[PDB]
DNA sequence: CATCCGTGAGTCGAG
DNA sequence: TATAATGGGAGCTGTCACGGATG
């Protein structure tokens, strides 16, 4: 849906392709590392905050 | 279910600690674990045991004679267990202090200050705690942090 | 500030002596730092 | 408790973590309590026992893998044992590669925990062979795990008094003079932090 | 040559 | 002062130009 909705910029496609990791937890856990460190990160704690 | 990934992940985040120096305390005490009611009284009975070794000790050595050297050092570690076991019911329900300590939060007097008095009583909650009451140790402790 | 930290210095003494767990102890040596700090100088570390 | 003036320690640079050669965003996490550090050891006591804290180390990574490829051994036992056992009830053949893959993932974890505690007794015994004054230990666990093993042959401690120890055994004529030597050679960035 | 943190940014008066 | 109670909560918004440590 990625390609589809953004695909009209090579912008975006250069987006997607450079994407480090895939997967819902995976992205998930991604910003929940960033967000806030220090913290036990569950699969059910980066989907509530 | 359980990546490589999440479980390096879980320990680099854990091992770093945050600049907020209420944000750190916090993290400290979710290490260890909530007790069991039954975990509590195992404790209780310990405390108990330590506690009391200890009174015999300290009235002996003012009166002079001391146990030999059998029975001394099993004493001596009675007490040790038992100021071992303190301390762990200590850190145990060390979020109920936490708990009822935000409640009084912007009365003048800071969080931090509030979360140590709270502690403070929470010390003074564990020592005159009796397990003959089938009764939880929360509810004792809550009426001394208050 | 002054009647901040002797009030955290006074804590830490009750604390050391009643034998409380290293947690605690350090809780409040931390404060007893920061306390110190906000004293000398306010806003330099953290929040002031 | 000794507590450090703030003028010294935050102020840029870190006349602090100048003096002593240690990071500013190290010296943090030590006088405000987030990271244990090292303020002595007894290197000759390590050495003169080297060689029987060596082997002692060893026999529990042994005793560690032995269980490990035991423990393997067993599930591999009742994983082949278990797919003949669903063959004599005569399942599908597919519902039999349900049950391997199962037990390959079950082999796999046990191995990985086994794993993860080699390599924190790796962890232990790199850290402990070397150890020296002025190193940040921030995982707790494993400092918990170095004082109960080995804590007679160090003096650790942390906060604001820890580094008031550094101070004091703290040779400043010693110090001076290898900074004179780092400077005396002309490596440019070193001679920058060495200046 | 370009980022991140900490430190500068006129005077008197008035309320 | 014995029912049982167990991990916080507001963030702050629109600078500007520079040196020093890091890249």
């Amino acid at each position: 849906q990625i390609v589809e909705r953004f695909g009209f910029s090579e912008i975006m496609r250069s987006t997607l392709e450079k994407d480090n990791t895939v997967g819902t937890d995976e992205a998930l856990l991604d910003i929940y590392r960033k967000l806030r460190p220090g913290e036990p990160p569950t699969k059910e704690s980066a989907q509530t905050l | 279910d359980e990546s490589e990934a999440l479980r390096q992940a879980r320990k680099d985040a854990e091992l770093t600690a945050s600049a907020d120096s209420v944000r750190a305390y916090l993290k400290q005490i979710g290490k260890v674990a909530l007790l069991n009611a039954e975990e509590e009284v195992e404790l209780a009975k310990r405390i108990e045991a330590g506690l009391y070794a200890t009174q015999l000790m300290t009235e002996l050595s003012e009166r002079g004679e001391k146990l030999p050297a059998a029975q001394r050092r099993d004493m001596m570690w009675i007490c040790r267990d038992g100021d071992r076991a303190k301390n762990h019911l200590l850190e145990a329900n060390l979020r109920l202090v936490v708990s009822l300590a935000k409640r009084y939060t912007g009365r003048g007097m800071a969080f931090l200050d509030l979360i140590q008095e709270g502690n403070l009583g929470l010390i003074r909650a564990v020592e005159k705690f009796d397990y003959t009451k089938g009764y939880k140790f929360s509810t004792y402790a809550t009426w001394w942090i208050r | 500030l002054y009647r901040r930290v002797i009030n955290r210095n006074n804590r830490l003494k009750r604390l050391i002596d009643l034998g409380a767990p290293e947690i605690i102890v350090n809780n409040e040596k931390r404060m007893l730092q920061e306390s110190v700090d906000a004293l000398f100088d306010n806003g330099r570390r953290g929040r002031p | 408790a000794p507590v450090t003036h703030i003028w010294y320690f935050k102020g840029v640079p870190s006349r602090l973590g100048y003096l002593l050669d240690l990071a500013p965003k190290d010296l943090e996490k030590i006088i405000y309590f987030a990271a244990y550090v090292i303020t002595s050891v007894d290197e000759e006591m390590r050495h003169n026992e080297l060689s029987t804290l060596e082997a002692e180390m060893a026999v529990e990574r042994k005793a560690v893998e032995d269980q490990r490829d035991g423990e393997l051994e067993a599930r591999a036992q009742k994983l082949e044992a278990d797919l003949a056992e669903l063959e004599a009830e005569g399942a599908k053949a597919d519902a039999r590669r349900k049950v391997r893959d199962g037990g390959e993932r079950e082999m796999r974890q046990i191995r990985d925990r086994a794993q993860r505690e080699l390599d924190r007794l790796e962890d232990i015994w790199s850290t402990f062979t070397k150890l020296a004054p002025k190193q940040l230990i921030v995982d707790e666990n494993l400092y918990r795990e170095l004082v109960d093993r080995y804590g007679e042959y160090f003096t650790g401690a942390m906060g604001a008094e820890s580094i008031q120890k550094l101070i004091e055994n703290f040779d400043i004529d010693a110090e001076a003079e290898s900074l004179r030597d780092v400077i005396r050679n002309g490596k440019g960035q070193k001679k920058l932090r060495a200046l």
